[PDB]
């Protein structure tokens, strides 16, 4: 289940059926903001 | 030989008003249709944020913290706000909001001459961790004008301040007329427009017809003198 959404990152629970013994939930994603790519173009990613 | 008089406006809807005005004579009724719905799309008093300075944020490319959506797309929701001004041209609104609920249209603060159309409008997303804070300037205009177009008041020392936007106001949207048959009993060549007028909401369908016949007798006042 997501924990809190926000534009910089995302970060999820971890269900208990597929989980370790210890540190059960650890998820951060860190979305990526406007980078220069190699075609001088923008890219981004948005949480949905 | 015969002049429209007491028109009558069907309000069907906040959004879509059908308007008949009176049974012409043949031969004026579809000139003057497709005259008065040029003028309707090309010229029109409407009122859209111009400006938007946030004090949490240097560029609009950044995002911020706290907020789900982007700050383009916060700025991409302005646009489609609908503020009617009636006494004053220019003013400045405020909005702040600090917790974890979602912004509207109707968060920012009242005024006695600025009346907002819609309420349901969102804007953003919040958090709990995060909370926005910005001023909105407002201005009247006539048509589309880009924010490259309109370079004033400036002193080379707001540009990571204050953010423009693309001013792109619009009251309407949609025309459309039809020939219809009335019976005045008077004579066989009658015929009525009907204009379906689709406004946004920032002004009345009934000034939107007298606002477009001053602007069209000014333009053929050129020809008398």
């Amino acid at each position: 289940v997501i924990d809190s959404v926000d534009a910089s990152r995302v970060v999820v629970r971890v269900a208990d059926d597929e989980v370790e013994t210890g540190e059960a939930g650890v998820d951060i994603y860190n979305l990526t903001k406007y980078t220069r790519s190699n075609q001088n173009t923008c890219i981004n990613q948005r949480p949905l | 030989f015969l002049t429209p008089r007491h028109i009558d406006v069907q309000v069907v809807s906040q959004t879509r008003a059908k308007i008949t005005l009176e049974p012409l004579e043949r031969g004026f009724g579809h000139t003057l249709g497709n005259a008065l719905r040029r003028i309707l799309l090309s010229s029109m008093p409407g009122c859209a944020v111009v400006e938007a300075e946030i004090d949490g944020v240097l560029h609009e490319y950044s995002a911020i913290e706290g907020v789900q959506e982007d700050v383009i797309e916060i700025l991409l929701n302005l646009k489609g706000l609908a503020i009617k001004l009636h006494g004053r041209d220019e003013v400045t609104l405020t909005l702040a909001k600090k917790g974890s609920g979602v912004v509207t249209a109707a968060d920012i603060q009242l005024d006695h001459d600025v009346e907002i159309i819609n309420g349901d409008h969102v804007i953003a997303n919040l958090a709990d961790n995060g909370a926005l804070n910005m001023k909105l300037k407002v201005a009247r205009g006539r048509g589309y004008e880009p924010a490259d177009a309109r370079q004033s008041d400036e002193d080379e020392s707001r540009s990571i301040g204050r953010l423009q936007l693309d001013a792109s106001f619009s009251p309407v949207r949609r025309v459309s007329y039809v020939v219809e048959n009335a019976r005045v009993e008077q004579r066989t060549n009658l015929d009525k427009l009907v204009l379906d007028l689709e406004t946004n909401g920032t002004l009345d369908p009934e000034e939107a017809i007298r606002r477009a016949a001053t602007i069209l007798q000014q333009q053929l006042a050129a020809f008398v003198d």
